[PDB]
């Protein structure tokens, strides 16, 4: 299983969720 | 893209932060 | 008989013709017996005689892979009685791996109180179906005699006869000069002389003289005096369940030998004393003692050898050792656990301690109470201490709690890849061999190397748990040189049981349950982590990191080793119920059933569920016709170990560069419808109308309390069944005849709507001529109340009335009769 | 022309770079060339920098720690060749660490005599996938490409040339941008070419400036002469490192300035094999009262000391120093680190030495399979010994397995223990063979035997397949036994089978490697007896539960315990493909049957589960069937067969529309044994145009209002015509129908109408066949008289 | 901080030398 | 050798003083 979509933005938010993140 | 390395591959955690602000 | 002969201690024959005539001049055996492992002795070395010298031994009985035995009558041709007090095997014989043997020498041997019979593990030996199991003990559900090469009647056997009393098999017996001695089975093991009979009665094994008590060698209650009462009466005390003797008889059976010592407890005259009593040498009686104390135990003869898993030597209490011990189990594939299994309750060891193919264990927890060695008696080669096989070995004991100390003994480090030299060297300072000048054997070039005891854990840095991921950074560390990091190893599986092990579901390539991950090191900072990609909801999960460095030549280990932890991925909406199914059970009332959903998602609270009636358009109405470790496969097999040595070998290669470079570099100085159903997979519903369709919205919920999170809907579309009779032609059928071809006819509409009705059949027959049949359209009906009849022929017709919808077909109504005229 | 400029020794920069002024003057720099640590640039310093000399270099070049340099055109545009003569750390030439390479700035390397390439840690560079290292390398060994991003095509390679195809590329070859890379012909890269790809002549190497001419070369293959890189040089005129020619006086000066310290570290010199060379090789005398090398009167030992009496080779830079030596005043210890076979470069470095004067060490092996490179040793003096007192130490040997002959080559250790720990590939029987020869013997002098032997095999003897008898689903095996001399000792067999499609399969003896590559191994239990001299021995093994139709490979291993033998290590036997027997092919899966027409069926099935063997045709059984259409009671008022050679279809013509069908399907692989019979029915479709009713209606009009009417069934009904629907009726009402059934159609052969009122009846009927439909047949007129 | 090798050796060299020029001769 | 004693240990500044004279 990849991490793309859904998965791919929750993983961005989890690693960096205190200075934000761009898909 | 990206989805050449984690839509269709395994992006680790420290390659995972050059897509972060 | 009548022990003719005089008591001896404990004996063993080992790899010599010259100790084949020993027990010929000893009556009662009072300790262990073996006989194992020749190999310097030939087969005609042996010699055969036979001497009615022995009546009992007072112990377990081994055979174990004796070269060159031709027949048991040598050495055992009087033995009668055979029980013991301390166990080995738990069993009371024990024929183990034994062969070039082709008879037996115990066709006396009938009596067996304590222990069983185990018979397993026998290649070439003859007359394992010649004896009758429930002659000599108990009967054959009770024995394990399996495993062996006698259980499909493997040699011929000839038994006198075919003297031999009346019983491969074609009599019973044991030796080929010799019968056994064979009675009715209900004996069971009182034993018997050739009479087809029990001996006496109730005795047990043999007996001198047949219908008398007083010969019983033994019997099945204590014997007293020439009795076999039931219990024995004050001052007299029971003895292994077949003697009665008082305290002062009690005491001199043992000082004779002065061997075995008996104390009297719980009115049994037995070789025992209960759980930590030490011995008082005054009566050699059972003393109290505190702390640890090791009680009874048999160490005769400086030595006690360990070749079974289970055994009444080191379960007993007895932690003091006195003798010497050596380790030779057969079979399995760890000697830690097969070692564990006999000195689990034992944590002082005074004797011959030494560990082989250590393994599930790098650290010692299980000897935390031994602080004190004696010596007194002599080990092989003096040497109280050796180590070897110890590779999965990474820790030796605490200096705070152990304390050990040596009177006596030497210290053997050898075969210690995995330890490191300063446990090495701390067993050298505590236990002091050094200290006191002793010879030591001693190997460091095996030892000292390939070796890692650098255990220092990390912590995980921050945590972020999801419902379907779990974001995981630990502490950033560095080994001594910043160089020397190959990354990390996060190592995780799913856990739900508070007790889970790491070295099952790993070190294959075939099958991988612990899901292993690898982590770039970190900015020299930045803290090196881990984020899950995906797991099921609402579960639990194990995780640990360990850190991956270039290894040198020298091969240390500057590693670091963070420990488990348990994460519980949370929950997620509801799955759908699985299988929803809505049939009509009645006209007015259709019921729904489902199954759980897939994922419960945690506990369930209700079922969010809807329902509407759907009616019929009006359309249908006005329409007329007139390897593997672990189970599967795996996903994330790791990488080959020679790609590893590869590509470390490039790592160091650039490393020796850099270091090359360096030197030569550098150079110093010069609303709808709803219902809750909590917890339940059906449902019912009333007050509806006969074939009417109906939907019905479907979900599953598992927690209402703050929020309302609910499974998707599903739906279906059933209709009650239809009422046939309910479209019966009903209402007065009123005919309007005429003398000109004309009647008017009037039916009512069905009682029940029924759905959509195509037409209505009007049947205006006549008896004699051809049928008329007529179609009557809802705009027919509707416009001329029922129909009218433009021509007919004269006689009295008769017309059946039947509407026609589809709620299944009505019935003809009875034919009303109307006579035209003309 | 050839050599414009003046010539430069090596020289090394960790000090400012004006140093490289001097690349303006002379066109080569002799020996290696450094430019390392330079912390003080920035980019004003690498942008005003272009020199026109720097053709040939002999040496290894170093670059590191260059800030600003963003091109390589900033040092030199014009090199050529680099003989390397030595090579630093086996590299021909290294970059470490650059922080500002974003491109490529030569454009005229077109050969690298010796050596490897590594490139390391330079993330922002470009042009690395137009250079054809192939045309550019003729001494290959390993390419070293790590730690960069350019091969993720950070710039994409894209270039304004030929743009061959030689590496699986398509980008634009290019130097730079607009520089091409050179192609020339692979015969014209050993005799050089120029700039536009003209072949050059067989003196030279590398680029030219005219075809097929040595008076206008770039590097002289042979040796340059006056101008011409003639094939060689009239003795006068010495060779010099086979690239010029050197007159005495050169050398005989040079050789007058070392006998007079004024020199450091130098040697005079003198000429050998009419070359001069600053000394003479092992075997030769120093002529100082000619300058020259003579042969050796008497015996000429050359007991060159050491560093401190150690010499440590990790790299060929210290194996090419050990040349006029005869004895190795010092101990060695030799270690690699990745690479591969490369002893084969080792054997003349150490060929000449005859005697060594201290300890020899080994670890990490890691080039080295067999020890071949030494023929000459014979006596180990060991001046200088190991910490235990040891000769010779081995430790983490993987590749090393194997020893150099003992009935030609001989050694005897005087002094020292024998070290042999650690070593799982190397043979014991070596190690056996060494004791006794060597000495202080048998049995471990220290030696951990238990760590000798364990990833390789070392068994000196076989085993062959005495009897063999194989089955579809049981291969039977006997094979000649193997007995230590003790007999207690022989712990059974080994059976190694695994599955083999075609013969890739090779003997496992003990590599490393995990995962598909282990074999099928089953143990054969060991003798329970010491031999019978009364019978055979022989061992043997029935295998069951084959698959049929498959091969596989099969050996077995001896396991026995070490004796008093010192050749007893087992016994292995010979990879055998054994092919199983065939049975039925597979029954035949997935039968498909359907029509495509009213006359038409198509059959198609899928292959079966497992054509064992081979088919040679699908034998399929076929038969017609028919619908059900039959029914009087209801209220209204051996057989063919086909087959096809490889296919999995087959067609059916000839049969009539609605009709059923019976299908049975074998696959047979000989021309019987075949599989069974598939069971799948299917229907074609209904006419709907055979139904129609057929013929004329009688109006057959009495006096008696009894029309008796006439008509017959279709010519071809379908299913069965369960009623008729004569739809007449008296004008002034709605349609008026009759249920004529089978029988009164039967009868009646048709309708026989009784008390019809008067007036005109319009009749129009419609066969009601069960299957298919009719027609409505001819609504004709009838006045049923008043 | 870690062991003073490789590229941290030589910064944390070039902080007491290298601006006078690397010794060697 | 100076990654020989400051990969080893941490080299103080005399050590490092050292190899720039």
């Amino acid at each position: 299983q990849h991490l793309c979509g859904s998965h791919l933005v929750e993983a961005l938010y989890l690693v960096c969720g205190e200075r934000g993140f761009f898909y | 893209g990206i989805v050449e390395q984690c839509c269709t591959s395994i992006c680790s955690l420290y390659q995972l932060e050059n897509y972060c602000n | 008989h009548l022990y003719p002969g005089e008591v001896c201690p404990g004996m063993d024959i080992r790899n010599n013709l010259t100790r084949l005539h020993e027990l010929e001049n000893c009556s009662v055996i009072e300790g262990h017996l073996q006989i194992l492992l020749m190999f310097k002795t030939r087969p005609e070395d042996f010699r055969d005689l036979s001497f009615p010298k022995l009546i009992m031994i007072t112990d377990y009985l081994l055979l174990f892979r004796v070269y060159g035995l031709e027949s048991l009558k040598d050495l055992f041709p009087n033995l009668t009685v055979i029980r013991g007090s301390r166990l080995f095997f738990n069993y009371a014989l024990v024929i183990f791996e034994m062969v070039h043997l082709k008879e037996l020498g115990l066709y006396n041997l009938m009596n067996i109180t304590r222990g069983s019979v185990r018979i397993e593990k026998n290649n070439e030996l003859c007359y394992l179906a010649t004896i009758d199991w429930s002659r000599i003990l108990d009967s054959v559900e009770d024995n394990y005699i399996v495993l062996n090469k006698d259980d499909n009647e493997e040699c011929g056997d000839i038994c006198p006869g075919t003297n031999c009393p009346a019983t491969q098999f074609v009599e019973r017996c044991w030796t080929h000069s010799h019968c056994q001695k064979v009675c009715p089975t209900i004996c069971k093991s009182h034993g018997c002389t050739a009479e087809g009979l029990c001996c006496h009665s109730e005795c047990l094994g043999n007996c001198s003289q047949p219908d008398d008590p007083t010969k019983c060698v033994a019997c099945r209650n204590f014997y007293l005096d020439g009795r076999c009462v039931e219990t024995c009466p004050p001052p007299y005390y029971h003895f292994q369940d077949w003697r009665c003797v008082n305290f002062s008889f009690c005491q001199d059976l043992h000082h004779k030998c002065k061997c075995h010592q008996y104390v009297i407890h719980n009115n049994k005259c037995i070789p025992e004393c209960p759980s930590g009593y030490t011995m008082n040498s005054s009566n050699l009686l059972c003393t109290p003692c505190l702390g640890p104390c090791p009680k009874v135990c048999h160490l005769l003869e400086g030595e006690k050898t360990i070749d079974s898993v289970t055994s009444a030597q080191e379960l007993r209490g007895c932690t003091v050792i006195n003798g010497s011990l050596i380790i030779n189990i057969r079979g399995g594939n760890n000697l830690a656990a097969e070692l564990e299994a006999n000195l689990g309750l034992i944590e002082e060891i005074s004797g011959y301690l030494k560990i082989r193919r250590s393994y599930a264990l790098v650290s010692l927890s299980f000897f935390r109470k031994l602080r004190l060695i004696r010596g007194e008696t002599l080990e092989i080669g003096n040497y109280s201490f050796y180590a070897l096989d110890n590779q999965n070995l990474r820790q030796l004991w605490d200096w705070s709690k152990h304390n050990l100390t040596i009177t006596q003994g030497k210290l053997f480090f050898h075969y210690n890849p995995k330890l490191c030299l300063s446990e090495i060297h701390k067993m050298e300072e505590v236990s002091g061999t050094k200290g006191r000048q002793e010879r030591n054997d001693i190997a460091l070039k095996t030892n000292g190397d390939q070796a890692s005891c650098e255990n220092e854990l990390l912590k995980f840095s921050y945590i972020r748990t999801s419902f379907d991921k779990i974001l995981l950074r630990w502490e950033p560390y560095w080994p001594p040189d910043f160089r020397d990091l190959l990354g990390f190893m996060l190592f995780y599986k799913e856990a739900p049981y508070q007790n889970v092990t790491e070295f099952d579901g790993q070190d294959a390539c075939g099958s991988n349950s612990w899901t292993v991950v690898d982590i770039d090191p970190p900015l020299r900072q930045n803290h090196p982590g881990w984020l899950m990609r995906g797991l099921k909801p609402w579960t639990q999960y194990a995780i640990f990191v360990k850190t991956l460095v270039t290894f040198s030549d020298e091969r240390r280990t500057y590693g670091a080793k963070s420990d488990i932890i348990y994460v519980q991925t949370d929950a997620t909406n509801p799955s759908v119920p699985l299988d929803p199914i809505s049939v009509s059970n009645s006209s007015s009332q259709i019921i729904l059933k489902w199954k759980p959903p897939s994922d419960p998602n945690g506990n369930i609270t209700h079922y969010l569920v809807f329902w509407e009636r759907q009616a019929e358009d009006s359309e249908l109405f006005e329409l007329d016709y007139c390897y593997e470790d672990s189970a599967g496969e795996c996903c994330s097999c790791p990488k080959t170990d020679s790609q590893i040595l590869k590509e470390l070998e490039e790592s160091s290669f650039r490393k020796t560069f850099e270091d090359y470079l360096h030197n030569v570099v550098f150079v110093p100085r010069p609303h709808r419808p709803f219902e809750k159903v909590v917890n339940k997979e059906s449902l019912v519903i009333s007050g509806l109308r006969h074939f009417t369709g109906y939907r019905i919205e479907l979900q599953a919920c598992n927690q209402d309390t703050p929020e309302e999170r609910c499974s998707v809907a599903a739906y279906v579309s059933a209709r009650t069944m239809p009422e046939a009779k309910a479209d019966d032609i009903v209402g007065p059928v009123t005919h309007e005849i005429f003398e000109n071809n004309v009647v008017h006819l009037m039916w009512q509409e069905p009682k029940e709507p029924n759905g959509l009705i195509v037409l209505y059949e009007v049947s205006y027959r006549r008896y004699g001529d051809e049928e008329l049949h007529l179609c009557v359209s809802r705009k027919h009906f509707a416009l001329e109340r029922g129909c009218r009849l433009r021509g007919l022929s004269p006689g009295n017709y008769s017309v059946r009335i039947r509407a026609t919808s589809l709620a299944g077909n009505g019935s003809w109504t009875e034919p009303t009769y109307f006579y035209v005229t003309d």
